[PDB]
């Protein structure tokens, strides 16, 4: 159980006009600079699934247990 | 139900088909006369044009669909004769064979082998026979292609030279109006590469002919109202060329190349000095072409013809600068005096004399603002030389009175009374000068900078304001000194004058308001270059404005310089620069928008107009943000008053109801000033919506927010019987319309609409479609924005000289080397044709004609008769040579 | 101020001037298209990002409250007494009723429509404005599409009625200075 937040804030912008082509251009603009500024920009991977393996079959048990 | 007692041609060209595939199969005499009789029937039926439901093509269609599919992969042995005449027999079928989606079937059958010349028996049909379809494959298809792979195979090259005999084609077929849809295939076929479309079909009518020009011309020129940036400025450089390469006219040249001076790129304006320096060696083409450059486009251009024939080959410079100034000061003086202009009206103040017996008595009015406020209507309406000689001295007795601030105020009307003189107004000045006076020293100096503005000549550049300058020891006796430096070298550019004037800022005295006025003047001196100017404003603002949490005169000063200083560039580069440069706290960041749309003073992006809606659409701004609305309200009238007249419509419908009925502080405050700024011609649209919004001053919103449409409401120069509304409304201002809230305003609205009968025009338009400069000093007056208790006092320094690019009323005059003729023509209403065949009627209502050197008006064309010839620019410019000629026995 | 202009007319915009297949309308109906979603799409900002109401100073409910559910709008004819006027029902019944507070004693004349109870039958409140569904539907208010360019030739009749109709409005400085009342 968690108290949990949320809010609206904002509602949606599908301004579709000429802008529609523009799209076109401004993705250059990516083009000829995300590939120089910088490459060394990473995260790990595959090592958020090396808990489920561990799945500990063997569960122990105090004194007092609890059991269904 | 009609088939039947003639449909053999379903019968015979049916069978021939159907046994096609056995021509092509081991009996060759159906390769080739089987090819040839079904080649010939669907070229003769294609060829005329008198039944537009072909009896060929309909009728095979079902059938000949699959026998095209079957018939020309299943050969396996395509000769050049049989393969040649099977693509250009299923070809054709095409249009009428498939539907919509057939740009990926244009090619199945034509790109397969091209059979001679494709135009052979598409010659001389307009739109019929194949060009339609081809200039749609063209259009599509080399666009898909060359998205990205530009540089590829036929789809390039032989695209490009199916593209020129296309052009051919669509000229020699009928030469008829389709010629204006070959500049659509030049605009839809190389669409990013759209100059090898455009230089090709400037080759294309090098040869066509001489006089067929124009309207393609015409066309491209009123396409380019609105179009991708890019696009825009190669429409226009390409059509710079045309009326030199084909066409040898070249006198047009000068005139149209101009609009590119500032909004298409810098060197283009250095390449139109330097074409407008080899042209111009006919005498009469180099006065008329140096008529508009000073005083219908802008200044700084006095020294650009000073070459080795300073005699009077290079001494034309000097006249067209500054003597033909002063010449057309004489005329419109002698002209003037001629037709309706007595010396001392002072009247329209007086007006108000019907009103003696309404409401009692008078005896009412003893605010000592009102002794301003009269001066400064007694100013504005004795402007064009309507000097006033001892019935100034009121506002000597005013000056000895009260109102310090009144008294500079006065002290600076004399400065608009006797306005662009050279000969003695500074010496009427001097007189008054030497006072002992602080204030009274800071009105002469400011008045005797305002004489000279505009003139921009090598008289008294720094002669005598400058010496009080450089002993700037009083607070008050140091900003305008300086203002109005700016404001007279406002066209000019010149380092000198920006470097010396960065030294009052640098001065670090104590006097914010100084500061702020020598950023407004650094701001209007220069509108282009001059980076440092930039550099040091930024730096001054990051080591004062940062302790500092004051009135927006900082906004009102530092950022509005700064947009002055990079104003009107589509680069959005600068804009970049400057917002990451000045990242700051929400106070500062007030400018962020200031600066972005100041670069933007008039072009086609509804994305821009997206997000400046977008930006300060709503957000509740709980007090947050409203400069930041205030300023995106104030400036979405800017970059939509040239949308080609579509644009001023929509945004007046957006904003009579969106921010008017829907509005909290954007709307109840800031929403006048966009119709004050939209037009200036005077219109029953805004002039009701206004008063009905205004006129009820809605005391629970900020009232003061009504007073401010007061001012706008004089935004119509030209007097008429819009007064009859004001005139009431200053008798409801007694009670109602806070005298001392909205007294002077009214006042001053009322000035303002009979305010000079010649010069009234003033709204940055020289030229049907140019507004070069002139929106400097304009912007400022209007960047109120608000805040009028801050205008209370601020104006009586800066309103005087607030708003200082007035031209001239007057347009018709004979402008002869001795003003000999006086008028032969016919003022109308505004043009009445665009793309007509028939005889092009511009003038509307031609009912209306005077033969004077009387007024232009602004909806009027003017045209001529008794053959004149008219040979100098045959629109309008004010100052025309319009030498006879009338070779016509 | 009366009621005003109260202009009738939709008149988006005409220029359609090339008036065949060119690239100039299509250019142009673009962009009065593109202002019109722009203005929708301002206005759903509008009515979406509200955040504040309240909207009842724990009062306004008290007197909706106070006055019935299901008003009832009257002719007042009478007002013989204060806070006992007279009025009367549809039927023509009139009836000796009271006049209670929170109604602006300023603006009612006899003759004039007001709204009443049920239950007491007191008034309430006073109706601002009674047309009838046959006059408001009389008037116009889109615009229809023809103009001066379509007319085949009647210079002598186009002149007369625009010297009647039309041009004392625009330019009415003439008309005083000769001293005439226009023809109406």
């Amino acid at each position: 159980e968690v108290p949990k937040e949320k809010e609206k804030e904002k509602v949606s912008t599908a301004v579709l006009s000429i802008t529609a082509k523009a799209k076109k251009k401004e993705k250059e603009k990516e083009k000829k600079e995300e590939e120089k500024m910088e490459v060394d920009e990473a995260e790990k991977k595959e090592e958020k699934e090396k808990k489920k393996e561990p799945e500990p079959n063997f569960q122990l048990l105090d004194n007092p247990a609890r059991v269904m | 139900m009609e088939e039947g007692g003639r449909d053999k041609a379903p019968v015979q060209p049916q069978q021939s088909p159907a046994a096609a595939p056995g021509g092509t199969d081991e009996k060759p005499s159906g390769k080739e006369r089987r090819d040839a009789g079904d080649k010939d029937k669907e070229q003769e039926l294609s060829e005329e044009d008198k039944q537009l439901q072909d009896e060929l093509e309909m009728l095979v269609e079902r059938l000949g669909e699959k026998d095209t599919s079957l018939y020309r992969p299943a050969l396996e042995e395509l000769r050049r004769q049989i393969r040649s005449s099977t693509t250009s027999m299923t070809s054709v079928p095409k249009p009428l064979k498939f539907l919509r989606p057939h740009y990926g079937k244009l090619k199945e059958i034509y790109e397969n082998m091209a059979p001679g010349e494709n135009k052979r028996f598409a010659a001389d049909i307009i739109s019929v026979l194949a060009m339609t379809m081809s200039g749609e494959r063209e259009c599509l298809k080399y666009r898909l292609v060359g998205s990205q792979e530009e540089l590829a195979s036929w789809g390039h090259e032989y695209v490009r030279h199916l593209a020129g005999e296309v052009a051919k084609e669509w000229q020699e077929l009928d030469d008829a109006e389709k010629v204006q849809r070959e500049p659509l295939l030049t605009l839809v076929k190389e669409i990013v590469p759209y100059n090898m479309a455009h230089n090709a079909e400037h080759e294309a009518c090098d040869l066509l002919m001489e006089i067929e020009q124009v309207d393609m011309l015409e066309k491209d020129i009123d396409e380019n109202a609105y179009a991708k940036v890019c696009l825009y400025l190669t429409s226009c450089v390409n059509y710079v060329p045309e009326p030199e390469n084909s066409a040898l006219l070249r006198c047009a040249l000068g005139v149209f190349r101009k609009f590119s001076r500032f909004p298409e790129a810098l060197r283009l304006a250095l390449m139109l000095n330097d074409m407008e320096l080899v042209e111009d060696i006919f005498t009469s083409c180099k006065d008329v072409v140096v008529q508009k450059q000073m005083a219908f486009m802008l200044g700084r251009h006095g020294v650009f013809l000073e070459l080795s024939e300073d005699v009077e080959e290079y001494e034309d410079l000097t006249e067209i600068m500054s003597n033909v100034q002063l010449n057309s000061n004489f005329l419109a003086l002698a002209r003037e005096l001629d037709i309706m202009e007595p010396k001392v009206p002072d009247d329209i103040y007086k007006t108000h004399l019907e009103n003696n017996r309404f409401g009692g008595s008078g005896s009412q009015v003893d605010s000592a603002r009102m002794n301003l406020a009269s001066s400064f209507v007694n100013g504005f309406v004795n402007a064009a030389f309507g000097q006033d000689k001892l019935l100034t001295d009121d506002g000597n007795k005013w000056l000895y009175k009260n109102k310090d601030h009144g008294m500079l105020s006065a002290a600076a009307s004399l400065g608009m009374i006797l306005l662009w003189d050279v000969d003695g107004g500074l010496t009427q000045i001097d007189k008054y000068l030497y006072s002992s006076e602080d204030y009274i020293k800071s009105g002469a100096l400011l008045a005797c900078g305002i004489v000279n503005s505009g003139v921009r000549n090598e008289c008294d550049p720094a002669l005598a304001l400058l010496s009080d300058y450089v002993l700037h020891n009083s607070n008050t006796m140091r900003l305008g000194s300086i203002f109005g430096l700016g404001l007279a070298y406002a066209g000019s550019n010149r380092e000198d004058v920006l470097t010396l004037l960065l030294p009052v800022m640098g001065d670090s005295k104590s006097s914010m308001e100084v500061a702020g006025v020598t950023a407004l003047a650094c701001g209007m001196i220069a509108v282009g270059s001059c980076n440092g100017d930039v550099t040091s404003t930024i730096l001054q603002t990051i080591m004062e404005k940062s302790e500092t949490e004051l009135k927006d005169t900082y906004a009102r000063w530092l950022p509005l310089g700064l947009g002055l200083n990079h104003l009107g560039k589509g680069e959005a580069i600068e804009a970049i620069l400057a917002a990451l440069e000045v990242v700051s706290e929400p106070f500062r960041s007030f400018a962020n928008t200031l600066v972005d749309v100041c670069a933007y003073a008039g072009s086609g992006n509804v994305l821009k107009v997206q997000q400046l809606l977008h930006i300060c659409s709503e957000h509740f701004d709980s007090k947050e943000k409203e400069e930041d609305k205030d300023k995106k309200e104030k400036k979405d009238k800017d970059k939509k008053e040239a949308p080609a007249d579509m644009g001023a419509h929509q945004g007046v419908a957006v904003l009579g109801i969106a921010l008017i009925a829907m509005g909290e502080e954007i709307g109840a405050e800031m929403a006048l000033r966009t119709f004050g700024h939209l037009l200036r011609y005077g219109e029953p649209t805004l002039r009701r919506a206004v008063p009905l919004a205004l006129a009820l001053i809605s005391v629970s919103n900020p009232r003061l927010n009504i007073l401010d449409t007061l001012s706008k409401f004089s935004h119509d120069a030209d007097p008429e019987v819009s007064y009859n509304s004001i005139f009431a409304m200053g008798m409801v201002g007694s009670g109602t319309n806070n005298a001392r809230l909205a007294a002077m305003l009214r006042q001053l609205a009322q000035y303002h609409a009979k305010d000079p009968n010649n010069l009234f025009m003033v709204r940055l338009a020289q030229g049907l479609t140019h507004l070069g400069k002139g929106t400097l000093t304009l912007c400022p007056y209007h960047s109120d924005r608000q805040l009028m208790s801050q205008v209370a006092v601020a104006g009586l320094l800066t309103v005087l000289v607030s708003f200082l690019d007035v031209r001239n009323i007057i347009l018709g005059k004979s402008h002869y080397v001795l003003y000999g003729l006086v008028a032969a023509m016919q003022p109308r209403m505004l043009v009445t044709f665009d793309e007509e065949l028939r005889p092009l009627p511009v003038s509307v209502r031609v009912g209306q004609a005077v033969d004077v050197v009387g007024q232009a008006g602004k909806p009027k064309t003017i045209t001529g008769f008794q053959t004149h010839t008219t040979p100098v620019l045959l629109a309008h410019g004010e100052r025309a040579e319009l030498a006879t000629e009338e070779f016509l026995p | 101020k009366k009621k005003t202009k109260g202009p009738d007319a939709a008149s988006k915009l005409p220029l359609v001037t090339p008036h065949t297949q060119c690239r100039l309308k299509l250019l142009k109906l673009e962009r009065i298209k593109d202002y019109l979603l722009m203005e929708e799409e301002f206005i759903r900002n509008q009515e979406q990002m509200k955040p504040l109401e309240e909207k009842q100073e724990e009062e306004r409910s008290k007197v909706d409250d106070l006055r019935g559910t299901p008003m009832s709008v009257g002719t007042l004819e009478e007002i013989i007494d204060d806070n006992h006027a007279i009025v009367s029902t549809s039927v023509g019944s009139e009836h000796y009723v009271s006049i209670l507070s929170f109604v602006d004693k300023d603006l009612l004349e006899p003759g004039c429509s007001v709204l009443l109870n049920h239950k007491v039958h007191a008034v309430i409140g006073v109706l601002m404005d009674d047309t009838d569904p046959l006059v408001t539907v009389m008037k116009v208010e889109k615009a229809p599409q023809e103009t001066y360019a379509d007319i085949g030739g009647l210079d002598n009749q186009i002149q007369e009625i625009k010297e009647s109709v039309e041009l004392p409005l625009t330019h009415p400085e003439y008309y005083e200075e000769m001293g005439i009342k226009p023809p109406k």
